[PDB]
């Protein structure tokens, strides 16, 4: 698995892979590792699929109830905290969940990392899963705040591709998302096999691989 | 979680054209010690069902009491207790299966393997298995423990699939069961010569045979076997 | 008088007034009829509306594929008792792979209602029920009173003006019991029975509610244009 | 446990215990709340039947629930402490779970909910307390003033009074307070709050307490001399 | 004294009947169901001119497809609304769909008779629950403290209810538009209210399939009031 | 079932009276007279053995009870209420003191514990107050000899000498004239016997009177030897013969 | 059932008063008068024992003045048994605070805690309230010397001088007349005894009918000392002030 | 020590068509190297045009199916006989599975039916409740043998159009029910050859707007 998310001038980008494995066997080529909590909130998935789905769909329940009670949309900070507090109850019981809560609120674009230990970190850039090291390399060397939406989408896409290539448990396809103040926008499913050959030619990268 | 102490070995059974047959030996083993020789492991419930139990005997005696209490409870405020609202084999089995799965789910199992044999109201044959894990399955032949490894192969030669059931008579089925019990006595170290056999027929009802013995055994060829290879004397 | 403040108090003549007052709530309720043959059992219920803008309160509740009832009195109490029946029918299926006998269902309702008549703090149920069903001993009809009394009958009626329908069924006893293998004729007899309890108002399309269960017929409820056939 | 239903309906559709709790509020000392353009002022009556009192240590009538919200009341004093404690706990509980301080509306809704719960729970009686809750929402410069009562209903007010002779001071506020142009400054808002209490109080000495709450957690309580200057100026204009 | 769950000699629960008297003292709330939507309107009834009327919240959102109006002891409604919102969202969690209006109403009514010696008394508030689902379309329910709920084409609750209900008897037909229903609620509210109806002491709302539940602005309602005055002066 | 009386049965009346406590005190007034006198080197407590029938063996009914080796008690009012209070008093001396500190409680603290039990019956749900007044005499190292009275309310007072029950008013007057701060134990016993004779109608002897003392340590009543610091109980119940001997010198 | 016999101790009257609290206050008005006076250099607690006997052991007796900790004491008016229940709870609370924060409990915090317990008995549980009124005399390093009172309603207030129990109306008038802010402990001692001597229902005020206590910074250097007066010491101060 | 879990073998396969869906599974039940039954049904009609199979530990599989069938029954009671949509059933099953997050149902579950637009639908679950909608899914013992074949013959993976040499993929043309059943039968016949736990019989449940139909085929019994 490889997931990432970063803040920038024009919101936040969220990119994930699509592979699921049972040992060496690839049990799924195309799983959705982004959860649509609400039209202004997203959540990545790494660790146990069941734990990520259950607790984040339950976070959505709680974020919706918030809106009904207060007539206002919940902040990214508060949503991330509610989630981290759920993890804190099954503390030590064996849950496995690593996610990044992406959204836009009154303070602008927001991004929090949350894991099963109850950890909750605010930051401009995060990446989780077995392939996060490969993604961080591409991100750290190409990231700017002055990024255009077009270039930013490509960065997160190219970063997943880097991990899908090297990490055996990462691959399948890339799912892209862009979060604006008017909500999140899905930017499609991109097969890694086709994307790889395309990027190699157009970029000139992956010279070591023959095509 | 426990361990079984006093145990009962194989229970074997099969369907035939008009009903079912079930059998089990009369031994209660204490490890390698053949401690109790008069143990009945086939327990009739009414005149249409026989429950055959293997594994822990103390848990068997507990199940025996649950079934006895089930009959008592079914008769309460039930004018048709000996007729339309009598206990069916399917009712008795599902009850036990519910109990077995609940007990394993509390990590405190009844250390048994059970076969419920009987005939339903509509004359249909009933034969289903359940064990300490709550695992259930049905087949034309069913056997527990060693019987699964040695008896089923012999009984499946008579009834290999569903279509063979109407072609199988009670004399043939009983002959196969009795032969299987002899084979288990030859080869199962926790078996006894003495056993019980029950037939539930849709016409002749429940026939319960006690104090049966394995007979017509072949041992004479043993006299010619000498040494373990090179010895002649 | 002095002995009607709670359910835990007998009167000097040995009466339980709170139970009798609960029985009174049934008499205020809208009429419902029950009757059976040897093959089928039928419920017929006159639904009541609040006004012309309002809907007609539902009277019949399904408990299982082979069992259900009609209500007269406090509707929320019928929901509680019908929920209990649904669970008991369901316990019998899941544990024993056995459809719950109608007679045993009556015994369970009796015992549940009884506990509310002997304890302090609680109250009796304020509803009467007519349970129909088809089990291993054929068709059945039961009448439930919140006193705890449950009775197996060929036919009956409860609610306001129910005495008219009950007399009709008492005359027709020998006829409708013989209506075997003919669901429509058995319903006709039920619709004709409930008609003996009507005054001023008549049976319209959104007024009438019918239910049936039988040998090869799951418990099904008929409302709206589905009962226009019988008007 | 003691489960007895004390708050119940009567034949005419009244819950007498809740209504008798309002009579306890009627007995309590007068409390008033007035919101200006950029502030809210809370005025409170102190009955002068009790002298030889130590005013340093005596429980003050206005209580801080958080750094940005205050609560005053009329009715049973002991009952008010329980509501204040619960409110203070909820304020910190909100900051801890949501990472924002409570809004004035939220805090009011919570206190009102506690009051309501005590009108249909077994073995308990209603709070004999009405509250005035005032403050400013985080990063907001719009004044907030709410009222609660034993039944559990709550609402927002441009200006409001509760307690004994509240009928009289509400009469004063209704004719003196203009919605189109509220007290533009702190002075005007305090002056109007003192004027309203002078209709009922008796002597303008130690009988009037004033607490000014401004935006961004700026809360201060006026002293005796500061209030006395308002009392002096009001009556000197009145002699005409 | 006497039990809280006691039956009267007539076969009614004393406490339930007494709570109905409290609802009669409440401010008027009216609901009208049409094939274009359901309209909900309420009398605010401010006790004083200093009370900021926009803080009076007697019309409430339960879900995007379900709205609710209240009359009686309005403080009692808060826990009922909380339960309704939880039930609606919980069902969406379990079944990935909107919940039926009837099922939501039934869930609220299950609380009603959970009182004894559970809560100590019945609720002293009635609710008009309006909404839309794919199975039964636009619906309006009246939820009482007895645990009973009736569906209605149109319904009025509160102090001016029997007068308003008689008026709704004559005016309602199956071909009403949404605009016609809006004016009809305003007309009947103006008739039964003590004070003169305006945008500040009365509130409108509606539920449509497209836009969901919406509370009307005071500017939007003011225009509908002006439109009402002119059409009544037209004959 | 379940105890559904979770509310107080003792409440304030408009006049500020707690009725059930007052009525409990009235029950104590009807009770047989008992008294206590404190000396310089001891304390004495006494009462009449009012036998309900001559066929009854009054020796089996003990009105004067040992609570600890150095503390004793007597009562006036309802006997059964006393008996259970003695059971609880004996137990609380162990659970709330001896099992913690390894020694028996001082008189005042055991009295405090008994008082608490009696106060709780005056406020707790579904109970009536105890219908007894207790006189508790005792000794401990740091406080010396002491005598306490405990009422149904749970209030307790230390006395030099006092009386409760039937003829308490007359007996307290009799004690005021005779008591001084220089009395020896034998003098206090003599005064106790004189005081008690006034309230007794019928037979007045060792078989109809119950009397005990808190005095010197009794090593003969300890039951074992070998530990110097353990010297025996200070509580001792006088025999029928021992009482009669002092009635000849009366 | 049981409902029949329930007095309903926690309900409002039609006028908005708590019946049992008002009746408990009526009980307290018959209790021995207790007075507290706060000075610049200390606090005085004086209290009258109720119609005693000559055979009562006074030197080991305590019905009015109790020690909560080294810095705080209370004077009692009402049911003594009820007061001891609350006193032991207050002693525990003070020790809980000391264990938690390693500092002596501020006076008001202790007073609020006890007053909250009293409040609870008026709002829930169906039990009768505690028929007790306290005068709290204490010291801490925030507010210095402090006097408080609490009553069965659970309401508490601070005072410069205050009385509880019998004849508080007469007693409060006398205190209000002669009290001044710059007063000292020795003067306050005299005022307390003079007030009791005029308000008492007894024929004459003697040592055996009094309990007395002071809280002074008259302890060697910056620290506070509690002095529960002995019978002989009460007899001496009565002669000194010129009452006997 | 007591092991509450077991492995009853078996293999299941779900394929979603354009306007239909199939859920197939072998009928062999086993423990270790023994056969318990040559015909023990594993795929069930649960009502509302939904089929289900919980493969793995048969005791947990029978319990889950039994509970879901019950959930359908109560959905009708509680929501006015409303039809339970396949997406709603899938979400419900997630919550049934996660109710045992710490003592899981040891089964891989698949359901099949039609969505609300009438198109074919398959949903696939893990033991703890992760689920997602899929086109093709093989579950159980021989899942790793079958899925690669389905990637190739259903989704035409690694297949390109002759002459272009890798430039143009093979177009994803829709499959008929008859074409799907062939791929199912060949999948199980191949699995039966190379996997000892697969054999005896094959039962297929086909779902269309007309209802649920069954088909049975013999497999090798060795
Ligand atoms: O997160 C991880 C694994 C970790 C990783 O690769 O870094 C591993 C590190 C290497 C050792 C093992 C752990 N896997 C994820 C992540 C997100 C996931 C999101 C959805 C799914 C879904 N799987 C089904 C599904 C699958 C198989 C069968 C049936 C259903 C449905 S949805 C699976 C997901 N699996
Ligand atoms: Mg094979």
């Amino acid at each position: 698995t490889t997931t990432l998310a970063f803040k920038f001038q024009h919101g936040v980008i969220a990119a994930v892979d699509s592979r699921a494995s049972a040992g060496s066997y690839i049990s799924a080529l195309r799983v959705n590792k982004v959860i649509e909590i609400n039209p202004y909130l997203l959540g990545t998935m790494s660790g146990c699929a069941a734990d990520c789905q259950y607790w984040e769909r339950l976070l959505a329940k709680e974020c919706r109830l918030y809106y009904l009670r207060n007539g206002e949309r919940i902040s990214v900070s508060a949503a991330s905290k509610l989630l981290s507090n759920m993890m804190c109850q099954y503390r030590g019981m064996g849950l496995s969940m690593g996610s990044m809560i992406c959204g836009w609120d009154k303070k602008g674009p927001g991004l929090y990392y949350v894991d099963e230990h109850g950890t909750r970190l605010s930051g401009n850039m995060f990446s989780t899963g077995s392939g996060n090291t490969y993604a961080y390399g591409v991100l750290d060397s190409n990231y700017k705040w002055d990024l255009s939406v077009e270039d930013a989408l490509y960065l997160g896409k190219r970063s997943i591709l880097a991990a899908a290539h090297r990490d055996a448990y990462s691959g399948g396809s890339v799912n892209l998302y862009h979060v604006t103040e008017d909500g999140w926008i899905y930017h499609g499913n991109h097969d890694v096999g086709e994307l790889f050959w395309k990027v190699k030619e157009e970029e000139g990268s992956f010279n070591n691989v023959i095509g | 979680t426990q361990q079984p102490i006093v145990t009962g070995t194989s229970v074997i059974s099969m369907k035939y054209d008009n009903g079912v047959i079930i059998a089990a030996d009369n031994l209660g083993s204490y490890g390698s010690l053949l401690r109790f020789n008069g143990v009945e492991r086939l327990i009739p419930v009414g005149d249409n069902t026989v429950v055959g139990i293997s594994g822990d005997i103390s848990d068997m005696q507990h199940i025996e009491r649950l079934l006895k209490d089930l009959v008592t409870e079914n008769a309460y405020d039930n004018p048709l207790a000996d007729a339309e609202e009598a206990l069916e084999p399917s009712y008795i089995f599902e009850y036990l299966a519910t109990v077995m799965y609940q007990r394993r789910s509390k990590m405190n199992p009844l250390w048994n393997a059970i076969i419920v044999a009987g005939v339903q109201s509509n004359g249909d044959q009933f034969l289903r298995y359940v064990n300490l894990l709550g695992v259930t399955y049905s087949s034309p032949t069913l056997a527990t423990g060693f019987g699964a490894h040695m008896a089923n192969p012999l009984l499946r030669k008579v009834v290999d699939r569903e279509s063979d059931i109407p072609k199988t008579t009670v004399q043939v089925a009983e002959e196969a069961i009795v032969n299987a019990m002899r084979v288990l006595y030859y080869r199962d170290a926790r078996s006894s010569r003495n056993f019980s056999l029950a037939i539930i027929d849709k016409n002749t009802g429940l026939t319960f045979k006690k104090n049966l013995q394995v007979e017509n055994m072949k041992w004479d060829f043993a006299k010619d076997i000498k040494g373990y290879g090179t010895q002649k004397i | 008088n002095n002995y009607d403040g709670d359910t835990v108090t007998f009167s000097p003549t040995g009466r339980l007034f709170q139970v009798e007052y609960a029985l009174e709530a049934i008499k205020q309720g809208s009429v419902t009829v029950g009757l059976r043959s040897n093959t089928h059992a039928v419920l017929v219920a006159l639904k009541r509306n609040a006004d012309e803008l309002s809907s007609y309160q539902k009277k019949i509740i399904k408990c299982d594929e082979h069992m259900g009832l009609s209500l007269a009195g406090l509707a929320p109490d019928a929901r509680v008792l019908s929920n209990y029946l649904r669970q008991q029918c369901n316990y019998s299926s899941l544990v024993f792979n056995r459809k719950l006998a109608v007679e045993r269902a009556g015994h369970l309702l009796c015992d549940k209602a009884q506990k509310n008549t002997q304890s302090y703090g609680g109250r009796p149920y304020g509803v009467g029920l007519l349970i129909i069903g088809y089990d291993k001993s054929g068709a059945h009809l039961l009448e439930f009173q919140p006193s705890g009394n449950v009775t197996e009958l060929y036919g009956t009626a409860i609610g306001a003006r129910s005495q008219g329908a009950k007399t009709y069924l008492e005359r027709t006893l020998d006829t409708f019991i013989k209506i075997d293998g003919n669901p429509d004729e058995l319903i006709k007899a039920g619709v004709e029975a409930i008609s003996q309890s009507l005054r001023d108002e008549s049976l319209t399309v959104d007024n009438l509610s019918i239910a049936i269960v039988g040998k090869d017929t799951p418990f099904t409820i008929y409302d709206g244009e589905a009962v226009a056939k019988y008007i | 446990g003691y489960d007895r239903a004390l708050s119940i309906f009567s034949p005419d559709g009244h819950i007498f215990q809740v209504e008798y709790a309002l009579e306890a509020v009627k007995r309590g000392t007068c409390a008033v709340g007035v919101k200006g353009k950029n502030c809210v002022v809370l005025g409170c009556e102190r009955r002068s039947t009790l002298k030889l009192q130590d005013t340093r240590i005596t429980p003050s009538k206005v209580s801080k629930i958080d750094s940005h919200v205050v609560l005053s009341f009329s009715g049973l004093n002991a009952d008010s402490r329980i509501l204040i404690e619960k409110a203070r706990v909820e304020a910190q509980s909100h900051r801890l779970t949501l990472e924002d301080p409570v809004t004035v509306e939220y805090l009011t809704r919570y206190v009102a909910g506690v009051q309501q719960r005590y009108t249909q729970s077994g073995g308990v009686r209603p709070f004999g307390v009405s509250t005035l809750i005032a403050g400013f929402d985080p990063r907001d410069d719009e004044p907030k003033l709410y009222q609660t009562e034993p039944s559990g209903i709550y609402s927002s007010w441009s200006a409001q009074t509760i307690g004994r002779n509240s009928k009289t001071v509400r009469e004063f506020l209704e004719k003196n307070y203009d919605r189109k142009e509220p007290p533009a400054t702190v002075e005007e808002c305090v002056k109007l709050t003192v004027r309203s209490l002078l209709e009922v109080v008796q002597t303008g000495a130690k009988n009037i307490e004033i607490t000014v709450v401004k935006p961004d957690s700026d809360i201060v309580a006026l002293s005796s001399e500061e209030i006395n200057q308002y009392v002096t100026q009001i009556e000197q204009e009145k002699q005409e | 004294d006497r039990g809280v769950s006691t039956f009267s000699p007539e076969g009614r629960l004393f406490q339930v009947e007494y709570s109905l008297e409290a609802i009669k003292l409440g401010s008027t709330a009216i609901g009208i169901a049409t094939k274009e939507g359901v309209v909900l309107g309420v009398e605010k009834r401010a006790t004083s001119p200093l009370l900021e009327s926009d803080s009076i919240e007697k019309i409430v959102e339960i879900d995007r497809h379900i709205g609710c109006a209240m009359s009686g002891l309005t403080a009692d409604a808060r826990s009922m609304i909380e339960h309704a919102r939880t039930a609606a969202v919980t069902h969406n969690l379990y079944y990935d769909e909107d919940i039926n209006v009837e099922s939501l109403t039934q869930s609220v009514c299950d609380l009603a008779l959970r009182f004894g010696e559970l809560m100590s008394r019945p609720f002293g508030v009635a609710l008009l629950i309006a909404g839309h689902d794919a199975d039964d379309g636009y619906q309006l329910f009246h939820a009482e403290p007895s645990g009973t709920f009736y569906r209605y084409n149109a319904k009025a609750i509160g102090s001016g209810s029997e007068g308003a209900q008689a008026e709704l008897l004559n005016e309602w037909h199956s071909s009403l538009t949404l605009k016609e229903a809006e004016l009809l609620v305003l007309k009947i509210l103006k008739q039964v209210m003590e004070e003169k109806l305006d945008e500040n002491n009365a509130q409108l709302s509606c539920i449509t399939k497209q836009d969901g539940f919406k509370i009307y602005d005071n500017e939007k309602t003011a225009e509908l009031i002006k439109e009402l005055k002119e059409k009544e002066a037209a004959e | 079932m379940t105890d559904r009386y979770s509310f107080s049965l003792t409440t304030f009346s408009p006049s500020g009276k707690l009725g059930q406590i007052d009525y409990a005190l009235t029950a104590v007034k009807q009770g047989v007279t008992s008294l206590g006198i404190k000396a310089t080197n001891g304390v004495v407590i006494a009462t009449e053995k009012k036998s309900s029938s001559p066929l009854a063996m009054s020796e089996t009914l003990s009105k004067v009870s040992l609570l600890t080796p150095d503390i004793g008690a007597v009562y006036s009012g309802m006997g059964p209420d006393y008996r259970v209070l003695v059971d609880k008093s004996r137990k609380v001396a162990h659970t709330s003191y001896k099992r913690i500190y390894g020694e028996y409680p001082p008189t005042k603290l055991l009295v405090s514990e008994v008082a608490k039990i009696m106060q709780e019956a005056t406020q707790s749900g579904g109970v009536r107050p105890f219908g007894v007044s207790l006189l508790i005499a005792g000794h401990d190292e740091f406080n010396g000899f002491s005598l306490y009275q405990v009422d149904p309310s749970g209030s307790y007072f230390p006395w030099k000498a006092t009386a409760i029950g039937k003829g308490s008013v007359a007996a307290k007057t009799f004690l005021e004239k005779r008591w001084n701060d220089e009395l020896e134990l034998e003098d206090a016993i003599h005064i106790a016997l004189l005081t008690l004779k006034e309230s007794v109608e019928g037979e007045f002897n060792g078989d109809t009177i119950e009397l005990a003392i808190i005095g010197d340590e009794n090593p003969d009543l300890l039951g074992y030897t070998g530990i110097p610091t353990d010297k025996g109980p200070r509580f001792r119940k006088l025999t029928s013969q021992e009482i009669n001997d002092r009635l000849e010198a009366l | 059932g049981s409902r029949r016999y329930d007095s309903r101790t926690t309900i409002f009257s039609p006028e908005g008063r708590l019946y049992q609290v008002e009746y408990a206050l009526e009980s307290i008005s018959h209790a021995g008068t207790a007075i507290g006076i706060m000075a610049s250099d200390g606090i005085v607690l004086a209290a009258e024992r109720k119609v005693t006997s000559t055979l009562l052991e006074q030197d080991t007796s305590t019905e009015k003045l109790y020690k909560l900790n080294d810095k705080i004491a209370v004077a009692v008016a009402g049911l003594t048994a009820d007061a001891e229940i609350l006193i032991n709870t207050a002693r525990i609370h003070a020790q809980n605070y000391l264990k938690t924060y390693n500092e002596d409990i501020p006076v008001e915090i202790l007073v609020r805690r006890l007053s909250d317990i009293k409040q609870g008995y008026t709002q829930h549980g169906g039990l009768r309230p505690f028929g007790v009124s306290f005068i709290y005399a204490g010291y801490d390093d925030r507010y210095g010397y402090q006097l408080y009172t609490s009553n069965p309603s659970g309401n508490y207030t601070g005072w410069k001088a205050i009385s509880v129990g019998a004849n508080t109306s007469a007693a409060q008038t006398l205190l209000q007349m002669d009290y001044k802010d710059d007063m000292k402990v020795d003067d306050a001692i005299e005022l307390a005894l003079k007030t009791l001597s005029k308000t008492t229902d007894s024929s004459a005020l003697t040592y055996d009918r009094l309990e007395f206590a002071t809280i002074r910074k008259g302890a060697n250097d910056g620290e506070v000392y509690q002095k529960i007066f002995k019978p002989q010491e009460i007899k001496d101060i009565l002669v000194k002030t010129g009452i006997t | 020590q007591f092991n509450p879990y077991g492995d009853n073998g078996g293999t299941i396969l779900g394929i979603a068509g354009e306007d239909f869906a199939v859920l197939a599974g072998d009928t062999r039940n086993i423990t270790d190297y023994s056969i318990n039954s040559r015909y023990e049904p594993k795929v069930f009609d649960c009502g509302d045009n939904i089929v289900m199979s919980a493969n793995g530990f048969a005791a947990d599989g029978d319990a889950l199916v039994k509970r879901f069938k019950n959930s359908v029954k109560w959905y009708h009671f509680d929501h006015n006989d409303k039809k339970l949509s396949i997406n709603s059933a899938a979400r419900n099953i997630q919550h049934l599975l996660y109710s045992r997050r710490f003592f899981p149902y040891y089964v891989y579950n698949i359901i099949a039916g039609l969505d609300e637009d009438g198109k074919g639908a398959v949903y696939s679950f893990d033991p703890v409740g992760s689920y997602q909608r899929e086109q093709c899914r093989a579950g159980g013992a021989a899942a790793s043998l079958i899925m690669p074949f389905l990637d190739n013959q259903v989704n035409f993976k690694n297949q390109y159009e002759p002459g272009t040499n890798g430039k143009v993929k093979k177009p994803l043309k829709y499959l008929s029910v008859e074409e799907v059943i062939k791929l199912v039968r060949d999948s199980f016949t191949s699995a039966t050859e190379r996997h000892i736990q697969v054999g005896d019989g094959l039962e297929i449940l086909i779902v269309t707007k007309d209802g649920v139909r069954k088909e049975f085929y013999e497999l090798k019994r060795d």
